[PDB]
């Protein structure tokens, strides 16, 4: 399983296409204040991978988490994650949907901040990684196996939505 | 970038379905925001995205629309209802403001009452003279004041204030103010103040010759 | 309960710099200024997303600093370079989401009016307005800054009485004008005084209409 605590993402939108499906963190344990759901974990570790379609008894779009790319001026969903350990950072893969006739495309570019300490700044350096096919496909993210306890993961917009259903990573406890 | 609100007013009584039209110059999301803002108060956010109601805010303000175009539908006009209004397209950071559209309620013309001042005495000793013309209950707002100082229309120096639409019989008032020096009031004899309303048959004019 | 009140309210000169204060009592949201000239809309001027600045406005390049002060849990405007143009009530807005994820401002500030100009506090000078039903009024016509509260016999005559918003004009000043739409038969029993009271610059002037 993932060995993670707790996760910071903006707060999930709602597409308002033909009967409105709403795609927001149902399960998020943590207390959601302003725009951000920090501290706690949801649907993004819950195990449960997103179908193809996010329409498919719950809502149109329980499974999934959505941000628009109108609504964000930075052009990246800020994401950050906490760990128990320092661990060596290989690869985070997440489970995006690529249906590009509703919008909801896999990210441009992802980048990666790095801090070992809680109180620290990130240390810097970060990993940025870079269609037809309507599947959503596991995103390899590499961390180039940076030893690390905290992440602060930018997703860059490349279509008009971005939809995510579940956050994996792969890493090893240091001694 | 921009947001272009229209109309910029709407007259309309109570129980009147009202829709209000928010023009955007890009294709953005569906996310907006609806304020309704009484005069001398702070706004007040009604619409969250763009069908999203917030807490007590009652369920006639219907929200609609996608891309550029976006609606503002009322079920009921209300007497708490009447403000003017703002659409504005709010992203996490730039969040750009729409024009206004201020909603006003209809009512029966009514004629205005026309009253013309000379200039106090006290204010001739400093050198100024300052003639104000009074229009008082007169519905709608527009109406054209008219300052024709000795048989002649005068342009420069007619200051001019519209009191928000009343909460008793909903009326407005006008205070046009022809101020003017002592050295050219002496050069002038009949100062005249004609306006035109649509509560009246024919301009009214209200003038004075100068003596008692 | 959260409030939002900033330590502003300060007359400056075209081209001085003034900071506003957005203190929170009741924190860190995603935050803005929004502006408003008197009888203008509402135009958004900034907006910071937690300690990290987000592009201020096409106007707004030049200039305006929308710095942030955890330790004072205070929000600091900077204007900098400043014209006759910039007056404006300045509100400080803190953006939170709906119940569809949307953002949208929820709680507003209280407004502090900025005004930019190069004259001098100066005391109001009340002039009387010589009158079925007569009307009459007073003058407030020479006087710099805002507000000036008009009151009717001591607060006891308010039927008819009609004080109008204040005019800016071409000297810089402002003019407001109180009148009271009375019946003809009641002007020279009753007395008609108007209180006009200014607190900033220390002055209160209790002028009658025409006595009789
Ligand atoms: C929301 O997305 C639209 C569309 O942009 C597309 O997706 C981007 C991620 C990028 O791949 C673009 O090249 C794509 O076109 C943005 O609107 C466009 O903005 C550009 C800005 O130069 C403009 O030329 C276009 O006419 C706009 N409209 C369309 C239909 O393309 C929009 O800006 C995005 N929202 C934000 C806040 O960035
Ligand atoms: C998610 O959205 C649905 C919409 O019907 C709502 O009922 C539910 O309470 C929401 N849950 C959270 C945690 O936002
Ligand atoms: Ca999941
Ligand atoms: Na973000
Ligand atoms: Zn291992
Ligand atoms: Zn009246
Ligand atoms: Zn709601």
């Amino acid at each position: 399983r993932d060995g993670l605590l707790s996760y910071t993402a903006p707060v999930g939108q709602t597409m308002y296409l033909s009967e409105a499906v709403y795609l927001n963190d149902s399960t998020y344990d943590g207390h959601t204040v302003g725009g951000l759901q920090y501290g706690g974990l949801g649907q993004l570790a819950d195990g449960v991978v997103g179908l193809d379609d996010f329409r498919k008894r719950v809502w149109p779009g329980y499974d999934y988490v959505g941000w628009s790319n109108h609504s964000f001026s930075s052009g990246y969903v800020e994401m950050e994650f906490e760990f128990d350990r320092l661990r060596a950072f290989q690869a985070m893969q997440v489970h995006c949907n690529n249906m590009h006739t509703l919008g909801a495309r896999l990210p441009g570019g992802v980048e990666c901040r790095f801090r070992r300490g809680p109180a620290m700044a990130w240390e810097g350096e970060p990993m940025r990684h870079n269609l037809g096919d309507p599947r959503a496909r596991a995103v390899s993210v590499p961390l180039g196996g940076r030893v690390a306890r905290f992440l602060q993961c930018r997703f860059l917009f490349a279509g008009p939505w971005l939809l995510f259903s579940e956050i994996s990573f792969i890493s090893d406890v240091v001694n | 970038i921009q947001m272009t609100q229209s109309p910029s007013s709407v007259s309309a009584s109570v129980g009147d379905r009202v829709t209000i039209t928010c023009q955007a110059s890009q294709s953005i999301g569906s996310v907006l925001a609806w304020y309704q803002q009484k005069p001398g108060k702070a706004p007040k956010l009604l619409i969250s995205g763009v069908f999203d109601l917030a807490s007590g805010v009652p369920s006639r303000f219907s929200g609609s629309g996608s891309g550029t175009d976006f609606t503002l539908t009322i079920s009921s006009l209300q007497p708490e209802d009447f403000a003017t209004y703002y659409c504005q397209y709010i992203p996490y950071g730039s969040s750009p403001f729409g024009g206004g559209t201020k909603v006003e309620i209809k009512r029966t013309v009514a004629a205005p009452s026309v009253f013309i001042f000379p200039p106090s005495d006290e204010q001739l000793k400093s050198g100024t003279a300052s003639v104000v013309c009074l229009l008082n209950n007169f519905y709608p707002r527009e109406a054209k004041v008219q300052w024709k100082v000795d048989n002649a229309l005068q342009s420069g120096n007619s200051q001019e204030s519209v009191t928000e639409q009343d909460s008793k019989d909903s009326t407005y008032s006008l205070s046009s103010t022809l101020t003017l020096s002592k050295a050219d009031y002496e050069k002038h004899k009949v100062y005249a103040c004609e306006v035109t309303h649509q509560g009246l048959s024919s301009p009214v004019t209200k003038s004075f010759n100068r003596g008692e | 309960q959260v409030q939002l009140v900033e330590s502003g309210g300060r007359v400056v000169q075209p081209g001085r710099s003034l900071r506003l204060s957005c203190t929170a009592s009741g924190n860190r949201y995603y935050m803005l200024w929004v502006r408003q000239a008197p009888g203008k809309g509402l135009e958004w001027i900034g907006t910071i997303s937690y300690g990290d600045t987000t592009y201020y406005a096409s106007w707004a390049k030049g200039r305006f600093t929308i710095s942030r002060d955890n330790s004072k849990n205070t929000l600091y405007l900077q204007m900098n370079s400043l014209r006759a143009e910039d007056t404006a009530v300045y509100y400080c807005a803190r953006a939170d989401t709906g119940d569809n994820g949307y953002l949208g401002l929820q709680l507003w500030g209280q407004g502090t009016l900025v005004t930019v100009s190069s004259a001098s506090t100066k005391g109001p000078s009340v002039f009387p307005l010589a009158p079925g039903t007569a009307a009459l009024g007073c003058l407030v016509k020479d006087y710099f800054p805002e507000p000036v509260t008009v009151s009717w016999n001591s607060g006891a005559l308010t039927s008819g009485v009609h004080t109008f918003p204040a005019v800016l004009q071409s000297s810089g000043l402002y003019s407001l004008s109180s009148v009271v739409t009375v019946p003809s038969s009641s002007l020279g029993t009753q007395t008609y005084i108007c209180n006009v009271n200014h607190k900033p610059s220390n002055t209160k002037v209790d002028k009658r209409v025409e006595p009789k």
